[PDB]
């Protein structure tokens, strides 16, 4: 206990009363480009089965489960950047199955510092039922950590 | 009073104070996504010179409607045609790249 | 009776509320989507792919994919079975392996420039 | 050209430090568009 | 956790509440200063307080 | 014939637990539990051997050799339980 420095009994962690639970708020678009529309899915492209053993059919992680830094929240694919190239491209999206584009990945991931467990989710959808979804914003989810 | 539904903007200068009207220039927040951009010049090399190898393998009048209306100014289809019905150029248009994607 | 885990993985999926989502069905006529392997590498197939739906939810499901060897028949090129791998796929069509591709021991032609393409774009292996 | 991603530089800006998420949240909502 | 949505719990183990001892003087016989050593021990009945 | 045996085992859902302890049936042992793919019960025709190949936190790959004469592969759990990948090969 040097200048100001305290001094704890181990006693007090046991009896988990210098406990206090911290929540915090994690938040992606899925904005409209350009490029084309972005989506929130959960077939990301280059991502190993076991980095998504946690995130729903729809690309949210599920509640409870223990996110650590660098694991995915919401799963969000963008389309190639540089643009829609039409003299050649616009002609390929009609020769090859319509849709065969090329699609990267842009999710959303626990930052350096951590989470916690996920303990809630929030979708604003399209068909915006009571929302005011910003010029080109898509949807909007929400998770929180705890 | 409403905003409704159904390549143009206007560019923001790259030195703007941030925050509480400080000292930030909004350069300065801008990491980079890669250097070397690859799939550009390699891709096109290739990209343009199959083209032209299966364009020219149909028919001339067939494969160059398209060749320039999707790929030299705009786009139309009411008047794609050069002259014949716009039920036709729907009908060959359809049916030159069908024999182009896959040949029998 | 070798489906029987994967179908297991695939209803391990966890759900959530959403409307449904129309699959990308890929075939011999339309080009193979990009293929991964549970590792997260890419798989570059030898031709196109036909899919085979066992289950699905919502907005992912789980199919049987035939990918199919190109051959030299005539002008240009037609398809042989090669191999089949069973994998899950999402609203953006990308079909997701659950394994390696089993390879199978062992009167339609495609041009030559279609393959051409597909080789440029990247869902064909050469040779 | 050259490209870029705005939503990774707005999480630096905010890890930088410079203010609360509340005005860089403005500040992006001014780049978004008028 | 055994299953996926069970939730570990901080395992306090030790079946040992408090723990005291006192030295208190001893006249035996000859001398003074010997120690009457007599510890003295707590516990949640898990173990007996001479088990442990 | 033993390598399709390991991708359906690589299968099986990686559960995140303690490393289960499973029954190593022998000579001196008692056959447990044996289950063709069809989870029909097949009884052996004396005890089994086993020989571990790979191993997760919960289930096991192993070779059943069965004396009395034939042997197969299969998956085991903490219930020791035999799963067989196909009917056993009579050699």
């Amino acid at each position: 206990n040097f200048e100001d420095a305290i001094v704890i009994s181990e006693e007090l962690l046991k009896r988990d009363f210098y406990t206090s639970i911290h929540i915090e708020r994690y938040e992606i678009e899925a904005r409209d480009t350009k490029l084309g529309p972005e989506r929130i899915t959960r077939d990301i492209p280059h991502l190993s089965e076991a980095a998504l053993r946690d995130l729903d059919e729809e690309g949210v992680v599920r509640i409870g489960a223990e996110v650590k830094p660098g694991d995915i929240l919401v799963g969000r694919t963008s389309f190639k950047g540089e643009s829609e190239p039409t003299p050649e491209e616009r002609l390929l999206r009609s020769i090859f199955g319509e849709k065969a584009r090329d699609v990267k990945d842009t999710s959303l991931r626990v930052p350096p510092g951590e989470g916690g467990i996920v303990v809630r989710t929030v979708r604003l959808r399209r068909g915006d039922p009571g929302v005011e979804l910003k010029p080109g914003v898509r949807e909007v989810v929400r998770v929180y950590v705890a | 009073g409403r905003e409704p539904t159904y390549i143009a903007q206007e560019p923001v200068s790259l030195e703007t104070p941030i925050g509480d009207e400080k000292d930030s220039f909004y350069g300065d927040f801008i990491p980079d996504e890669h250097l070397p951009s690859p799939v550009d010049a390699a891709t096109q090399s290739l990209l343009s010179e199959e083209l032209e190898k299966a364009l020219s393998k149909l028919s001339e009048r067939e494969a160059m409607v398209l060749k320039l209306r999707k790929g030299l100014i705009d786009g139309e289809e009411v008047g794609a045609f050069f002259g014949v019905t716009r039920e036709r150029i729907r009908q060959i248009e359809n049916k030159a790249l069908r024999k182009l994607k896959y040949h029998e | 009776g070798f489906v029987e885990p994967y179908i297991r993985l695939f209803e391990a999926i966890p759900d959530a509320e959403t409307e449904l989502a129309t699959f990308y069905d890929a075939d011999l006529d339309t080009l193979p989507p990009r293929m991964f392997l549970p590792s997260g590498d890419l798989y570059t197939p030898p031709g196109p792919v036909r899919l085979e739906e066992i289950k699905r939810k919502r907005r992912v499901r789980l199919v049987k994919v035939s990918i199919y060897r190109f051959e030299h028949v005539g002008l240009g090129l037609a398809a042989r079975p090669y191999a089949y791998a069973y994998a899950w796929q999402g609203d953006n069509g990308i079909l997701h392996l659950y394994h390696a591709p089993v390879v199978l021991e062992d009167e339609v032609t495609y041009n030559e420039s279609y393959v051409r393409l597909m080789r440029a774009m990247g869902h064909v292996d050469a040779f | 050209m050259r490209t870029v991603s705005v939503e990774a530089i707005v999480e630096a800006l905010v890890a930088e430090g410079a203010l609360r998420p509340e005005e860089i949240a403005d500040f992006v909502e001014r780049i978004t568009t008028l | 956790k055994d299953r996926i949505n069970a939730i570990p719990v901080d395992a306090v183990f030790s079946p040992v509440r408090r723990v005291a001892f006192q030295v208190e003087d001893t006249r035996l016989g000859q001398r003074t200063d010997l120690d009457k050593l007599t510890l003295r021990i707590w516990t949640d009945g898990s173990v007996t307080p001479l088990e442990a």
